[PDB]
């Protein structure tokens, strides 16, 4: 899970959504 | 891991924003 | 790892959602730039 | 793991709705 | 199985039901 790039991209994506709506 | 913490916080923040929008929409 | 294979559609959907949000935000930013030009 | 299955279903539904909006 | 993870799961479900 840590090595997989897609999971990291999804995590950073949810961070991006949260910050943008804030 | 901190990843769990911040991702859970972000998801919860989105959920509460949706709830506030629904309450505002109910007042309108 | 059956867990990650079962969660892969969820990861793909989340990435699709993120891409949709990012594209929408870029679109709105260009619209705002046009508004400022006006 | 009903919780993870429900989460996956919700995420897939959200993606499907956004794709429908994209086509529209 | 912390309360916060379950709250996040319920939040995802709430978003899906709201769009429904």
């Amino acid at each position: 899970l840590i090595k997989h790039p897609e999971v990291k991209s999804a995590i950073e994506g949810i961070k991006y959504i949260a910050e943008t709506m804030k | 891991a901190p990843e769990v913490r911040c991702c859970v916080d972000a998801v919860n923040f989105v959920a509460e924003s949706t709830r506030d929008q629904e309450a505002t929409g109910e007042e309108v | 790892q059956e867990l990650f294979n079962e969660l892969k559609p969820a990861v793909d959907g989340a990435n699709f959602i993120v891409n949709h949000m990012r594209d929408q935000n870029n679109y709105n930013e260009e619209k705002d730039s046009w508004n400022r030009v006006a | 793991l009903p919780e993870l299955r429900e989460v996956v279903s919700s995420i897939s539904y959200i993606a499907r709705q956004l794709q429908e909006q994209e086509d529209h």
